[PDB]
DNA sequence: TCGGATGTATATATCTGACACGTGCCTGGAGACTAGGGAGTAATCCCCTTGGGCGGTTAAACGCGGGGGACAGCGCGTACGTGCGTTTAAGCGGTGCTAGAGCTGTCTACGACCAATTGAGCGGCCTCGGCACCGGGATTCT
DNA sequence: AGAATCCCGGTGCCGAGGCCGCTCAATTGGTCGTAGACAGCTCTAGCACCGCTTAAACGCACGTACGCGCTGTCCCCCGCGTTTAACCGCCCAAGGGGATTACTCCCTAGTCTCCAGGCACGTGTCAGATATATACATCCGA
């Protein structure tokens, strides 16, 4: 048997990932996900499915911006590992929700 | 007895996918609580832009959300969009 | 020479609280607020109806400048009030 | 005119200044009457709050720090007012984890 | 086996003029046997050479099976699956040298679909026949576009009903078969009926069920209406008004404040018809199957089907049931297996060689697993079931088509006893809505049998 | 005919300019050197970024311009970055950054 | 849309490069949204001092007042010089 | 008395209070300093100023208010450069 | 010799001030090194809105700065100021 | 001391018609030798009940001191400081109870309006004496209005130089002296010149320098004008153009790009024609002071001070001078200390008790501190230099009383030796501009004095 | 320090499906007159920002203990990363069915424009008490 | 101990509340184009269920290295007291500067008349994708 390090392939995966472009949620959970959400607002709508690609591309480009500076409170703290207080940390001093 | 059982949509937004979205953010290590919480963080934000869609397409009286409805909440929220119109 | 929102918010105050009175910095924090709130609404109106084609500002989209600019729980009795008055406006 | 309605304010002078600020070409009828109705509402919310947090400090006029204390205690209105600053108004008392 | 004679005089006559054809012989005649008697024809006149066959699931089986009893030796070989496909495109002849070992190439229209990359290389193929036309009736099909890739010098279509929707399959169909006579311009014919046969006689080759030979016994096709009872109409109420997912929603187990299923009414009026269990189990999200096991009884439609067996048990004769979805045959299995019958079922969710051996064991005369569950594209096309005799459609629409190609599941040359056929359904329902488009559907059907 | 456009000695339509600022009425009256000016400013910051974007077309040795050379050039840039703070161009992607371990 | 004036400008920094179909469409979303922000900064500032008409001055103090200083410096020089040669010539 | 308690006496002290914490003539002198460098021989009217330090106040409590949280998450006590610049790196300035 | 040796402005704002300012933030130590880093966080932010408000200024034809400019010039950088 | 008898003659007179009087008697005699002599003629018998009086910080201490030599015991006491000031509050005397020991209250303008609480207190005072009049010659200056709540039931007012500036700040004054002349409506003076002089003979008393007595030969006020040099001239038009700021930014060794002093040239052409230095100074940090020490004579005004005083050692008689600013001053000090002048100097910097001090030493005959700079309003009020003869006025402008008041400094009772004035100025310049304006507001002052 | 497991990095191809003209009109340009007034460029009175001073009096600056908080090091053990063998399930093809978006045609009601009123509000008169504002003593405190 | 603090009597005074004479705003009544709502026809997407592939998710086992706690040292920040100098300051003064109102012009409105653009649709020509192949480079463990 041949293994790699721990934190080896961890970060030729950053690598693969900050090259790409491609759309990182499986397509058929996030719409039953939205259409579960504005199933209170209003009931028996129909979206189309140009605006659920919208979402999807809005909602992904807002978590890939928390990560990365949920991973600068992880490193003022003396760790290279995330838990929620970084987010919560995050999420306070940018007034998300405060 | 038999029948089916569904699963929360909000479960449909798997592990790996998360740690595929830290990994495109940088992150090296995640603890295991961080998916419970993830899950939730984005249930608010869709909700948000969610109900500012919905209202823009009740005030055309048409009974389908479109690509613009979802564009202008989003700009009204500090997050403006290229690509869609 | 100078108009503002002076009488009227004294009014609804001696309505709220019919003892309590108001110093001139209040005041004028009251009218500001007023003032900013005016702005947005009716600029949220003017937009909204220009995404339309339509030049005619309506009570339906004062409604729904009103669900986009108010949070939660104070839009849903605003908005109400608002009918309220509307139809005793008219049905009267 | 705006004694039909049941309003406190000008709705006169509303539609004065929704037409001189050209917002659009034509102003309807009800436009004036809907927005001069939900301005006392939020006058009226905000003020009994003001009022309440007059009557806790033993004063009968209310002063900008209890506008200020009335706005940051308040969830919705914190969160519409969340970029204002009231001004001489002070902060709301807070410490964290020590004496 | 005349006609069979017949049918590879006009294959054999199609080779000679450089045509191709549409064999819509009868469905349940043995265009099978015919097809592998016209491939003997030429196997071993020189006609060594590609040869490509592309089918069904199901029937990719049973072809395999009926080569292994009518031929002697045709070296043949079933490409199903995919990895494993790699290692039997070797071990099967070499790459393009043809001789009498170059093995019969059996393939599914997915993998053919899917890697057509792989039999793109091989030569012009001498005859490309595919088993069910009625694949390729859509001409923006994505087969279709694959299916072009390959350099055919001949095609064949086997079929049993060429149209059922409109006259677009025939003309889709036509430039296919035969890239000829395509017009793609809406076509001519729209008196008229003479000119379309004088086109349409050269190559289309029908047979029909009576033919000549006596020993098929008639079948009898038979509408019995059942009453929707109380609760099914109290349901229907709370839709055709509304609050109904609150109404159920008193109860609401899991999901709470159900998405109201309030799209096409029609087709939600049309699983309460079926059965109201559909829409109580989901509402609710319990786990727990019909908790009396009799409740099932309150659907008038279940209880008609319950009475028709307890009758056809009085002889045993072995039945066929069909359904248009699978939570419904499902709910069926659940009711008879708490009784104790032994059933057997094949759906679209089942592997293929799992429900070949299931079939291989009802085949079994011994065996009393008398019982057949079997959902219509399921395993509607393609199965012989002489064992059964008699043919329930609890329920089937918009292609009425679709229900005949079962019904002869079960009437095929073999079968001896004779056939029923019980289409159910419920009176005064959105059901009869549905039957009467069907009777549409087949009065223009009629119209194109009186063109045969 | 001369158009507007080539008296301004510019590639965009200072007419078309003309008209949108028109309708939407952003006030009463539009000057003659309103659009002229607008559509001098517009020409200019299209040319500001699409040469960064060739530029890094080219570093990228490649010779058409896609989604994530725009992503480049402008979070690259530091008056285009501030300009474009809180835009999501789609289908680019974040440009490499690993810090310390991480 | 702006397509065709956006090629235009093109062919005059890279006369060899191209443009994808969606890079086109991000071009066009920029230059709609520039110039709407342009124009209401422009309405405002009109607005403050109780004018009727949006002449190039209020264009250039908008300029100033939306695009970031180095940017902006050059800018309003385009503008006026793309004035003056309007007027004079 | 002990380190520290005179302290929390002046976190309670000056949150009642309403009054400006920065001495008046030394601010104005500094914010004509810093508009000499975008106009020159220019004057500010007296409220102009009033405002500016109200704001500029106003920015920096605020400012030190989530610094705080950055020192607690690090488990300190004792601010330093170091949590300025975190608060300043997510806020976006 | 004997002459006026000015100091730099930015120095007017003391280190009680900023003890104060922290004090009003909830912080109770304070690092040494925190007094030359306010004092330059401090000169960013207040530059930032000059600039604004004197370009409100020059376009009105003024050379006075009224109270008016600077609250505009606040409310262009997201922050609302109430009550003048 | 007749004229001082008939001093004390009028102030006895006013006492008794219950009247209240401006003692405008002239600047450089009588006055304080008049003051303390109604002060006497009443404390004998008539007491002192509560008495207050107030003065410029100067004059405090020459009170005190002509107390110390003209009276053989008046209880007094200076309330001069604060805190310190509590203690002798008390050990002064009883709170209320005026007795044979209470003893007089000698305070400043400061200490009267910061604390006038203390003595708010007291009795309605018999006497309250301000020394300066023209300190309250504006009606909203917050001196009197914390000066009328005392409960005063005399006043008397002090001056040499009633009005200045205008008739309005005769108005406010008669309205304090006396608020029985309220006319709260611009006067009706306003032939006339008869009309004016009703009203005023009953209070005001003036008398003149020339007097009966010869004592003070006659003074000489001689303008001498100084011819622009070429530096001082390029300085001007950089500054009248432009670019002033940066053709000196060449150097700017401190405060770089330093601000424009462009504020209308009025401000910044007087500094120039006064000394270059004062501009170079700022622009350029120079912490070094000239170090040529003859760029100083780069300023020709600076020039001809030094020739004058050359001639004046020649008899070498004290000189006195004055200046508006204190930088100016400042630099004279350096350029005459490099040479070994031995040098005295009393500012608004300096302190009160120190500068007192000082001048015993300068008022010391044996001393060879001849020179002694002195600033206007530092110390040009209240100062008796009989030991000087000659006053110089480097620059002086804005009100003409200032300057007077200055050269009475020296020109005063005890003065034996014969006294010249010398305004040096620049001719054809920024100076000759404010010499008009000060001629102008003479012509209004000679069109007073023939009122007289 | 070598030798090995792979991992990315260069080079062969095909293969789309997109990029690249071409065309043909229709709606928007530009051009020419006319009208009204909206700026533009004056002339005047003022309230108002801009220097000196000058005191002065808390606050700032400086210095000195001395402890308590930051930071480094060390040990333990627990939770997360790597790789492998199943299991879904998304992710594709095919099959249907109205539903609801878009445009046009038609009339009735509704909002801009304009005359003649008149009672609302704004700027400026007074007047008194609820803010403060001071000492002066009982109570916590660490 | 020696240090901290609220409440309760004593203090003014000037800003909040009333009055006001008013004049220009907002009301009532009229007229009238042109927006509304409706109505109807067309028909283009949302969706809704079922059947196959294969790629991804899921579970699991080990092992290790990173988080977390404990201890020690030392340094720098805090509290206190003395002395200096600065902001909140009283006064001085000129020019400034800022919102006022003036005939005057020319510069934007429009109403129209046609040449000109552009946008949509119909075709090819790829070029950067992708897959197989080949070295050239790097983690890893001993
Ligand atoms: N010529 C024949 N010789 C022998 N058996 C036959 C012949 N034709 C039909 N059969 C029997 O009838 C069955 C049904 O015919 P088949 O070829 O399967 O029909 P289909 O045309 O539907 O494929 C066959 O499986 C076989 O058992
Ligand atoms: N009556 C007098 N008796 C004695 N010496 C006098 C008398 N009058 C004046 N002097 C002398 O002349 C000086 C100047 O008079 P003084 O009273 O100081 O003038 P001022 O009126 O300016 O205060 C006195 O200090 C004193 O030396
Ligand atoms: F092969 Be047959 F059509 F069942
Ligand atoms: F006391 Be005098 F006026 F010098």
């Amino acid at each position: 048997p041949h293994r790699f390090r721990p934190g080896t392939v961890a970060l030729r995966e950053i690598r693969k990932y900050q090259k790409s472009t491609e759309l990182l949620i499986r397509k058929l959970p996030f719409q039953r996900l939205v259409r579960e959400i504005a199933q209170d607002f209003k009931t028996d709508l129909r979206f189309q499915s140009s605006a659920v690609a919208a979402l999807q591309e809005a909602a992904e480009a807002y978590l890939v911006g928390l990560f990365e500076d949920t991973n600068l409170c992880a490193i003022h703290a003396k760790r290279v590992t995330i838990m929620p207080k970084d987010i919560q940390l995050a999420r306070r001093i940018r007034g998300e929700r405060a | 007895r038999h029948r089916k059982v569904l699963r929360d949509n909000i479960q449909g937004i798997t592990k790996p996918a998360i740690r595929r979205l830290a990994r495109r953010g940088g992150v090296k290590r995640i603890s295991g609580l961080i998916y419970e919480e993830t899950r939730g963080v984005l249930k608010i934000f869709l909700e948000n832009v969610i109900r500012d869609a919905v209202t823009y397409t009740e005030h055309a009286r048409r009974k389908t959300v479109t690509a613009m409805d979802v564009v202008y909440a989003l700009k009204r929220q500090g997050r403006t969009l290229y690509g869609f119109g | 020479s100078v108009e503002t929102y002076k009488i009227y918010i004294f009014k609804v105050l001696k309505q709220v609280h019919p003892d309590i009175g108001i110093s001139s910095k209040a005041m004028g924090i009251m009218n500001s607020f007023i003032n900013d709130i005016f702005e947005k609404l009716a600029s949220e109106s003017s937009k909204l109806a220009r995404y339309n084609k339509k030049p005619t500002i309506t009570s339906r989209e004062i409604q729904t400048a009103v669900r986009l600019v108010l949070p939660g729980e104070l839009a849903k009795h605003a908005v109400s009030e608002g009918t309220k008055a509307v139809t005793k406006f008219t049905s009267s | 005119r705006s004694s039909k309605a049941g309003l406190q304010f000008p709705v006169g002078r509303i539609a004065r200044f929704l037409k001189a600020g050209k917002y659009a070409e034509r102003v309807g009828a009800g436009a004036p009457v809907y927005l001069a109705a939900v301005l006392e509402y939020l006058a009226a919310e905000v003020l009994e709050l003001a009022g309440n947090a007059a009557r806790d400090n033993k004063k009968t006029r209310i002063v900008p720090r209890h506008i200020q204390l009335a706005v940051r205690n308040d969830e919705e209105l914190s969160k519409l007012l969340g970029d204002v600053t009231i001004a001489n108004g002070g902060v709301m008392p807070n410490i964290h984890n020590l004496l | 086996k005349s006609y069979q004679l017949k049918g590879v005089k006009w294959l054999i006559s199609l080779w000679q003029n450089g045509l191709n054809g549409i064999l819509a012989d009868q469905m349940g005649l043995g265009k099978t046997i015919q097809t592998i008697g016209f491939l003997s024809h030429l196997k071993g006149n020189g006609l060594d050479g590609p040869y490509l066959v592309i089918a069904p699931l199901s029937t990719l089986s049973n072809w395999f099976n009926e080569i292994a009893r009518f031929t002697p030796s045709i070296n043949a070989i079933i490409y199903h699956g995919d990895k494993n496909q790699r290692d039997e495109l070797r071990r099967k002849h070499m790459p393009k040298t043809v001789g009498p070992k170059f093995p019969i190439v059996i393939t599914s229209y997915e993998v053919a679909m899917n890697d057509a990359k792989r039999i793109l290389r091989h030569y012009p193929w001498k005859y490309v026949v595919i088993d069910e036309g009625h694949r390729l009736k859509n001409h923006k099909c994505k087969l279709l576009r694959e299916l072009k890739h390959l350099k055919m010098d001949n095609k064949l279509l086997l079929t049993g009903t060429p149209l059922q929707n409109n006259l677009s399959e025939l003309w889709s169909l036509l430039n296919f078969i035969l890239p000829d006579i395509f017009t793609s311009h809406d076509e001519f014919e729209s008196q008229v009926v003479s000119k379309l046969h004088g086109i349409l006689r050269p190559f289309i080759l029908r047979r029909m069920k009576c033919d000549v030979e006596l020993s098929l016994p008639r079948k009898k096709e038979i509408i019995m209406y059942a009453t929707m009872t109380d609760h099914q109409k109290k349901f229907q109420e709370h839709l055709v008004n509304n609050t109904l997912e609150a109404h159920l929603g008193e109860n609401a187990i899991r999901g709470q404040g159900w998405k109201g299923k309030l799209n096409n009414l029609v087709i939600q009026l049309r699983k309460n018809c079926n059965h109201p269990d559909l829409l109580q189990g989901q509402i609710d999200g319990s786990y727990l199957y019909p908790p009396v096991e009799e409740i099932v009884g309150q659907c008038g439609k279940f209880r008609l089907l319950e009475r028709l067996l307890v009758r056809l048990f009085a002889n045993n004769h072995k039945v066929l049931i069909f359904s248009q979805w699978t939570k419904l045959l499902d709910i069926m299995d659940y009711y008879f297996s708490e009784k104790g019958f032994e059933v057997c079922r094949i759906d679209g969710s089942v592997k293929l060689d799992e429900r070949r051996r299931q079939i291989k064991d009802f085949s079994d005369e011994k065996s009393s697993c008398s019982i057949f569950l079997l959902s219509t594209r399921a395993g509607g096309l393609g199965i012989n079931l002489t064992a059964a005799d008699t043919c329930i459609l609890y329920d089937s629409d918009w292609n009425p088509q679709m229900d005949l190609q079962a019904m002869d599941r079960c009437h095929r040359i073999g079968q001896t006893k004779p056939v029923h056929v019980y289409r159910l359904s419920t009176a005064q329902s959105i059901e009869t809505r549905v039957l009467k488009r069907a009777y549409s559907k087949l009065k223009l059907e009629h119209v194109v049998i009186g063109q045969g």
